[PDB]
């Protein structure tokens, strides 16, 4: 235990506590626990009483040579109060300052350790039976912070962090980082200066009472931590298995998903784009699916890189913070982050997967976005930025695009693919250009359509449609005109939709009809499109909403 | 001195808004202003029984100043600082032909806070890489940003200010958060001098005001529709006009076209300059003059909530209406910056111009309709942020169709 003061603790408003009943078991069982009962009350951690105390929770025995008890405190849990949530997401490697050495120190026993507010013991209060419901039961309670409680984790942080505070003020110049049960320990002091500090430490955690392991089982680089493989001057994820099937599951295709994404940070090149298109309607967790050919490919990629190990460096806050960015192909997209050329930081993908309709410059905003959110979190600071674009390509499309947009201090580097934009609508009609009147219209229950023209000069189309609805007609209309005339074309629709989609200048999409539009769009030299109000009688539209 | 005493609206809970990360340098700053907070008794550290939280950011001055984003926790006490204790708001102040803005934030800090109500004032200085859980306070005086500080502080207020209104039974005085709006008929050197006469009186009582916002309200109003003015015509120009003018239509239900729609009625070229009939001017003209008079029907209504829409132009110029009901505009207007520029440091500055008007002519802010990317914005707000206080938002992700309709 411990001379800690203790976090008061109140049980949500207008509740009572826990007043659950004790079934029996084993007696074999109930011999084991009071052995554990007795060594427990003797060291303090589990007071004995129960006259009054009218409340109670289940206790249940299992084993690992010894038994271990244990005590289900979901009801009691449900009436505590909220706590201070403990750190929800972990420090990132790629984040970490390189030091001459480093230490891991498990405190044992943590929670059992530190003392629970007094005034709150009563509601953890449990029973051992007797054999047979023929004898009064054992009555307890927990003097410290039991085990899966609520309130256990939060409060014992907190506790670490106060005890550490006299230490870390002698010491200004180690770095402690509390992680759960674990203290990460790291110094450039000379590993003699080193070790003598760390015994200092855990004297410090002894005397509050808290265990700790000598070198003689303290642990050594490299270290396994989280998912990782933490090296005295490298870092890499631990390794990966993509395992071999011929029939995959739903459930096999998340967790293949899952190591894939997890590689990603360090990897570079890594894509699920074709893998995960496959759980898009997904709800049988067993029912299996077949690997589309696409797919096949891309997993045999992922393999190939997997190939051969990477590792990254440490953050060194002396060098500048670089960021770089590739297109992959099909809205995917890969950076790397790094201070010197020939290690990275860390490794990273973009996908939109959101928005049929999308252009490369607005995907490449979207994909620094994401960079700079990411580059704050891990270092504090965000990266210059090395881009496939053209400062003339960029400000064309911002001075121009509707939202408000920002990018920061940005260096053109020429390495193909190159961010385009591919083609560009007039601003004005244009003149010696033959003029369309587009309409087009299906209706809903035949999903039987139609889309034509009508020309200035007295041309005139209609195309029959299968399986189509108003705005894929509408849609229509523009490719028709697109084909049917010369290199400068003024197309006039009474459709928003089409205008807007056309408007956005996408270059790639998820229909392709869009896609046909794009190509023609790139093959024309002068498309100006205009819009006008349906059933209106504009003229030149009245003449072809009629033959539509 | 005696704390007021704050309930919660029944059966609400603390807020519990989850912090945003930080620049290094944001956060060091902030380790530094509340190494100095808590050094003078405003704020305290807490402990994990706390979970409630508020986010806090670093905005600028050469001096970095803190600012809580209250928003939360704001809804959530509406029953204390609206009903309890609501401040009423004039509407003789929309009428003065010069207004400015003292801000009289630093008189909260001398009042203490009611002790059960601390707990909800809690916030977390972030750390970088999750390194460490973060830094956590409370108040134990009266926030700047909480609504409540205002509503309780009133009456210190009203007594400050009450000499000098004597002397000045013309100036009006009203108090939203942190600062003072003050307007007068006088002439601007007046008027200069006038508010040099408040900063003193109020200095000579306590009141720091900083100082070595002067807005004219006499042109706020809903800006008149423009129909573009040509000398010739096209058919492409024609079907423009008839397009805007069919918008229109739904905003103002007194407008004609049918005249000018069939000046193309044939399937003519776009580029045809085509003249316009006798038949056809009419309506130009004739709706032209239904389009510079105002609406009918178009009241504020205090029971409901303002909605700002904003549109980006082009060159530095944007566009906005606010309304509580679509297409009835109680106000629109138009921002234009004055190559240091950019377009978030744009943007950020109509919100505030947008902001204090509604605070000016309704005393409660509207609800931005932002056309940004929610991250971007996320990120950037802060770096051009000069107010106190904070406007609820959301963002766009649908274009408008012709954006020349509300130019
Ligand atoms: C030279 C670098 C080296 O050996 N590592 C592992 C990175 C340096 O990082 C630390 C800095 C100051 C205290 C501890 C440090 O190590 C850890 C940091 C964190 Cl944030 C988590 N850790 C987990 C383990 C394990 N097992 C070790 C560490």
């Amino acid at each position: 235990i411990s001379p800690i003061e203790t976090v008061p603790v109140k049980l949500k408003p207008g509740m009572d506590g826990p007043k659950v009943k004790q079934w029996p078991l084993t007696e074999e069982k109930i011999k084991a626990l009071v052995e554990i009962c007795t060594e427990m009350e003797k060291e303090g951690k589990i007071s004995k009483i129960g006259p009054e105390n009218p409340y109670n929770t289940p206790v249940f025995a299992i084993k690992k040579t010894k038994w271990r008890k244990l005590v289900d405190f979901r009801e009691l849990n449900k009436r505590t109060q909220d706590f201070w949530e403990v750190q929800l997401g972990i420090p990132h490697p790629a984040g970490l300052k390189k030091k001459k050495s480093v230490t891991v120190l498990d405190v044992g026993d943590a929670y059992f350790s530190v003392p629970l507010d007094e005034d709150f013991r009563k509601y953890t209060a449990f029973t051992i039976p007797s054999i047979n419901n023929e004898t009064p039961g054992i009555r307890y309670q927990y003097n410290v912070l039991p085990q899966g409680w609520k309130g256990s984790p939060a409060i014992f942080q907190s506790s670490m962090t106060k005890i550490l505070e006299p230490f870390a003020a002698q010491n200004p110049d180690i770095v402690i980082y509390q992680y759960m049960d674990d203290l990460y320990v790291g110094s450039d002091l000379e590993i003699g200066q080193h070790r003598t500090k760390i015994e200092e430490l855990r004297q410090h955690l002894l005397r509050w009472g808290l265990t700790t392991p000598d070198k003689k089982h303290q642990k050594e680089p490299p270290f396994l931590w989280m998912g990782y493989e933490l090296h005295p001057d490298k870092w890499t994820v631990q390794p990966i298995v993509l395992p071999e099937k011929d029939s995959w599951t739903v459930n096999d295709i998340q967790k293949l998903v899952g190591k894939l994404n997890w590689a990603s940070q360090i990897y570079p090149g890594i894509k699920v784009r074709q893998l995960s298109k496959l759980l898009r309607g997904t709800k049988a967790l067993t029912e299996v699916i077949p690997l589309t050919e696409e797919a096949e490919l891309e997993l045999a990629e992922n393999r190939e890189i997997l190939k051969e190990p990477v590792h990254g460096v440490y953050y060194d806050p002396s060098k500048d913070l670089i960021a770089e960015i590739q297109k992959q192909g099909q809205g995917q997209w890969t950076y790397q982050i790094y201070q010197e050329p020939f290690k990275n930081l860390k490794t990273g993908k973009y996908a939109r997967m959101r928005g049929a309709h999308t252009n490369d410059v607005k995907q490449l905003t979207e994909a620094v976005q994401k960079i700079t959110t990411e580059s704050i979190v891990i270092w504090g600071k965000t990266p210059k930025f090395k881009l496939p674009i053209q400062k003339e390509t960029w400000e064309t499309w911002w001075t121009e695009y509707w939202q408000a947009t920002w990018i920061p201090e940005w260096e053109f580097v020429n390495t193909p693919p190159l961010v385009k934009l591919w083609y560009q609508l007039e601003k004005e009609p244009i003149v010696g250009a033959e003029t369309f009147y587009v309409d087009g219209a299906a209706n809903r229950e035949t999903k039987l359509g139609k889309a034509g023209y009508v020309t200035n000069k007295g041309r005139q189309k209609v195309v029959p449609l299968t399986n189509t609805t108003n705005q894929k007609t509408e849609l229509q209309a523009i490719y028709l005109a697109l084909q049917d005339s010369g290199l400068e074309v003024n197309i006039v629709t009474d459709s928003q939709y089409a205008l807007g989609i056309i408007q956005a200048q996408p270059d790639k999409s998820e229909s392709e009809l869009v896609n046909q539009i794009i190509e023609q769009l790139i093959k024309k030299e002068k498309v100006y499109l205009a819009w006008v109000p349906a059933h209106k009688g504009i003229g030149g539209n009245e003449q072809v909403d009629k033959l539509v | 001195i005696e704390t007021v005493p704050v309930k919660l609206k029944p059966g609400m809970d603390g807020p519990k808004v989850k912090q945003w990360p930080l620049t290094e340098e944001k956060i060091k700053a902030l380790v530094e202003i509340c190494t100095e907070m808590e050094k003078e008794g405003k704020i305290s550290k807490i402990g994990p029984e706390n979970p409630y939280n508020t986010p806090v950011f670093a905005i600028k001055s050469t001096k970095w100043r803190k600012l809580v984003d209250f928003r939360e926790l704001n809804k959530r006490t509406q029953d204390f600082w609206e009903v309890q204790l609501g401040i009423p708001h004039p509407a003789g102040l929309k009428k003065k032909k010069s207004v400015t803005v003292l801000d009289v934030g630093d008189a909260y800090f001398s009042v203490p806070l009611d002790e059960d109500f601390r707990k909800y004032t809690a916030f977390t200085i972030p750390s970088i890489n999750n390194e460490t859980p973060g830094i956590r306070y409370q108040y134990n005086v009266l926030p700047q940003g909480w609504k409540g500080s205002p509503a309780i502080f009133q009456s210190s207020m009203t007594k400050i200010l009450e000499p000098f209104k004597k002397q000045n039974p013309d100036i009006v005085i009203y108090q939203y958060m942190d600062d003072l709006y003050v307007g007068s008929d006088l002439e601007i050197g007046q008027h200069r001098t006038k508010i040099e006469e408040l900063r003193q009186h109020l200095l000579r009582w306590g009141l720091t005001t900083p100082d070595k916002y002067e807005l004219h309200p006499d042109k706020w109003t809903v800006q008149p529709i423009v129909l573009p003015e040509k000398d010739s015509w096209t058919v492409n120009d024609i079907q423009k006009l008839v397009g805007k003018l069919n918008w229109a239509s739904q905003i103002y239900p007194g407008i004609k076209v049918r005249q000018l729609s069939k000046l193309l009625r044939g399937t003519k070229a776009l580029t045809e300059v085509i003249p316009l009939t006798e038949e056809a001017e009419l309506e130009l003209a004739e709706n032209r003059e239904i389009l510079k008079e105002p609406v009918h029907g178009v009241y504020y209504d205090p029971s409901k909530d303002l909605i700002a829409e904003i549109q980006k132009q082009g060159q530095g110029q944007w566009t906005y209406q606010i309304y509580q009901e679509p297409f009835k505009n109680l106000k629109t207007g138009k921002y234009a910056r004055m190559a240091h520029t950019n377009d978030v440091k744009q943007l950020t500055e109509a919100v505030q111009k947008i902001t204090t008007e509604s605070i000016v002519i309704w005393g409660k802010t509207p609800k931005f309709k932002l056309p940004i990317q929610k991250e971007t914005w996320e990120t950037w707000w802060t770096e051009y942020w000069q107010a106190t206080w904070i406007p609820e938002w959301e963002f766009v992700n649908t274009p408008p169709l012709v954006k020349l309709w509300y130019q």
